[PDB]
RNA sequence: CAUCGGUUCUGGCGGGGGGAUAAAGGCCCAGGGAAUGUGGCUCCUCCGGGAGUGUUAUAGCCCUGGGUGUAAUACCCUCGCCGGGACCGAGGACCGCGCUCUGCAAGGAUGCUGGCGUAAUGGUCACCAGCGACCCGUCUUGAAACACGGACCAAGGAGUCAA
């Protein structure tokens, strides 16, 4: 963040209740800051006002968590892409499942982690292997 | 370092969109088994190039058998080893019948003479001395001598350890 | 009342796997490979094998 | 020294448990102090390591120099 | 009977297919990289004393709560990281068909209502895994070996194997990596000799 | 003792597969090469042997390619078969899964035989032998040590009752 003028698209983001947003405190504007802690934290919008939003964070105290409701201005909040990977996945999976049910053939419905690679053939034509010593001979020179 | 075998290990970096055909790297590694051979391959390849096991693959592992194990040969081994001072070169030679036997004898000899373990010895080159004048160390220059005939004085006879008592004093002349 | 090893008791083996008798009779553990003259190894493979 | 005819008091090699524990603790503290002095050391350390080189007693050092020759020539021609 | 005949034929065809592909690649002047192993057999070889909480939790999630307990694990990054963390306590590798069938024949126990019931009949497997198509001991071995769609259900139905100590013993220094001269870590296809000694 | 079941130790035999379809190696074929130079020739000699010469001769060796050859063997993996030994016999009509289906090695040991019928087995006590084994409480502190109590025995002896 450079010194000077705040970019104006901060004011053009539309905020609704239930949205997942993070708190990035802008040092330029002093009004509407949260505490020092609750900076860089992500929470749920529960109340939207004319120029600020209410965010639900869960602080930890001793051996338990306490719900906290904070009123932070739109200048210090930013939309969070934490559930972007969920919304894109649910739309893609919904339309793919509809298409698969229409076609008849079932498809993979769950994301799969990194499976081991299958067998394949590597040709040595024009890619003949070079022999390496434990130390490079140019380095020994 | 055990019953050693020599392995051709060819590996490469994983193919990406930028490099569809990465270069193949081949090494000759003396290891007891294929797991140790591939581990030493990844160690030496991490020492030279930007390839590690998580970003590369082992293309081939092949046992390199000796062409003539029944022919007595002289081998020159050029190696580097780690001491408390640092890295040092040694060139040594061994009169054996195979490269793996020469390397095993080298490992035993370096352990005996300089207390260097498998972790601190790098095998840089193993060559066959095709001619007699390539022999430089006196202990094999004395073995390649013309008409090498010697006796075996003071040979203790091989007596079974379970036979505790003998009735005559053994002779050491056979 | 007693667990019996199928690898020692043949009756339990034939109870769990009816194909064990057919396997032993047809000698499916001693199947010979397919016949045919094997082509020799290319010389380039041996050159790469014995390349110093 | 008249050691054979009149030996002196023998030096015991049998270790004391207290002594071994103290020596182990002192060794651990020396390792820690050496780590601290290595982290705070201002003496210069070269990133590159000096190459030990090729021994003169190696009989095919000529031949090694040759494939180094056409290797660097082929690299320069390809580059 | 017909299913077991099909499975034996399938095993023979897969082995001959791998050998044939390797030979054809070698003859055309290339290298056939075999497929990475999809199945490992993990044996806990260290005790339950003085263990950090994260490896302890991973060893409980792998159902390795006793020394000389073995489980079948499908290879994926998610389990591979876990096995990497618990490497100082376990030895793992790639089992073969003989190892799998001998393990499930001799030390095959299923979990029925939270109870360890020996696999002395195909009927028990038929009630507890017939909804996935596994109705016999040969089909259970096939699913475990080939890592089918119901590998999770088969492996969870199988109780953790309680192996004996190896015949012939371990290496002289056991709690050390197999590459270094010990027994911990991935020994790859050398797990079969350990399974013969322990089972 | 025989026939079995469970667990386990150990020995041998018959096969199958893989790799450079092991690598070698033997017997042939076609080339090339050298010395720790064979025969021959020459020169010295104590004539016992050395020195020089050159590529097989009156020995041989190495390197390359081909045939036998899909040779054998080593190593690894695997399918079975046959012995030798130890420990154990839980349950007590049938039911079940099965198979080689008149029956069975199939949801746990029976059949035959011998000596004795009593201190023979077994048990208790005393002693010897092998191995193991610091004196109990309390207190301290994180603990030990120190410190405190203990000559022995019998009886008495310390969280009770009311609100």
């Amino acid at each position: 963040r450079k010194h000077g003028q705040i970019p104006l698209s901060t004011y053009l983001r539309t905020y609704r209740v239930g949205d997942i947003v993070d708190i990035k405190v802008n040092g330029a504007v002093q009004k509407g800051m949260p505490h020092k802690f609750y900076h860089g934290k992500t929470g749920v919008v529960y109340n939207v006002t004319k120029s600020a939003v209410g965010v639900i964070v869960y602080k930890r105290v001793k051996h338990r968590y306490i719900e906290k409701r904070i009123n932070v201005r739109i200048e210090h909040v930013k939309p969070s892409r934490s559930r972007e990977d969920f919304l894109r996945r649910v739309k893609e999976n919904a339309e793919l499942k509809k298409k698969a049910k229409a076609e008849g053939v079932p498809v993979q419905l769950k994301r799969q982690p990194a499976m081991p690679r299958e067998a394949h053939t590597v040709s040595i034509a024009d890619n003949k292997p070079v022999t390496l010593a434990p130390v490079a001979y140019e380095t020994t020179i | 370092m055990g019953r050693l075998q020599e392995y051709q290990v060819i590996g490469r970096h994983l193919p990406t969109e930028a490099n569809p055909n990465p270069a193949l790297y081949r090494m000759r590694i003396f290891a007891p088994n294929e797991v140790v051979a591939k581990s030493r391959f990844w160690y030496f390849l991490r020492g030279l190039k930007k390839v590690k096991k998580a970003t590369g693959e082992i293309v081939s592992v092949n046992v390199i058998s000796e062409k003539h194990p029944l022919k007595v040969k002289n081998f020159g081994i050029w190696l580097r080893y780690d001491s408390r001072s640092g890295t040092h070169n040694m060139y040594k030679e061994y009169r054996e019948t195979s490269r793996v036997a020469a390397v095993e004898a080298m490992y035993a000899d370096m352990a005996a003479r300089h207390r260097a373990r498998f972790r601190s010895i790098h095998i840089l080159k193993v060559v066959e001395l095709e001619k007699t004048e390539d022999v430089k160390r006196p202990y094999i220059k004395q073995l390649v001598a013309k008409n090498l005939s010697f006796p075996l004085p003071h040979r203790v006879p091989k007596i079974s350890t379970k036979k505790i008592f003998s009735a005559k004093r053994p002779s050491t002349f056979s | 009342v007693q667990k019996k090893n199928p690898l020692r008791n043949k009756q339990i083996m034939l109870r769990l796997n009816p194909y064990a008798s057919t396997f032993a009779k047809e000698k499916l553990g001693e199947v010979k490979a397919e016949e045919g003259k094997p082509p020799k190894v290319p010389a380039s493979f041996k050159e790469l094998l014995h390349e110093a | 020294a008249g050691t054979i005819n009149k030996p002196k008091k023998p030096t015991s090699k049998r270790k004391t448990t207290r002594l071994r524990a103290k020596i182990s603790k002192r060794a651990a503290e020396k390792k820690r102090k050496e780590r601290k002095l290595a982290r705070k050391n201002p003496e210069w350390r070269s990133k590159l390591k000096k190459d030990p080189g090729i021994p003169n007693l190696f009989p095919y050092k000529e031949r090694l120099l040759q494939q180094i020759e056409e290797e660097r020539i082929r690299r320069k021609e390809e580059l | 009977f017909k299913r077991a005949e099909k499975y034996v034929k399938e095993y023979r065809e897969q082995e001959r297919e791998k050998i044939r592909l390797a030979r054809i690649a070698k003859q055309q002047g290339s290298f056939h990289i075999p497929a990475e192993a999809k199945l490992v057999f993990v044996i806990r070889i260290k005790g339950i004393n003085k263990i950090p909480p994260k490896p302890r939790k991973i060893l409980q999630l792998l159902r390795l709560r006793q020394i000389n307990n073995g489980v079948f694990v499908k290879v994926t990054k998610a389990t591979a990281e876990m096995i990497k963390i618990v490497e100082p306590w376990v030895a793992y590798g790639y089992p073969n068909l003989k190892s799998v069938r001998e393990l499930i024949y001799k030390r095959g126990y299923g979990k029925v209502n939270g109870q360890r019931i020996p696999l002395t009949d195909n009927a028990i497997i038929e009630e507890n895994l017939g909804k996935y198509g596994i109705i016999c001991i040969e089909d259970l071995i096939h699913e475990i070996f080939t890592v089918g769609p119901n590998f999770k259900q088969a492996a969870n139905f199988l109780w953790p194997f309680k192996l004996s100590n190896p015949n012939g013993g371990f290496r002289p220094r056991k709690f050390k990596h197999f590459i270094e001269g010990g027994d911990l870590g991935n020994r790859e296809e050398h797990i079969n000799a350990l399974i013969r000694a322990m089972n």
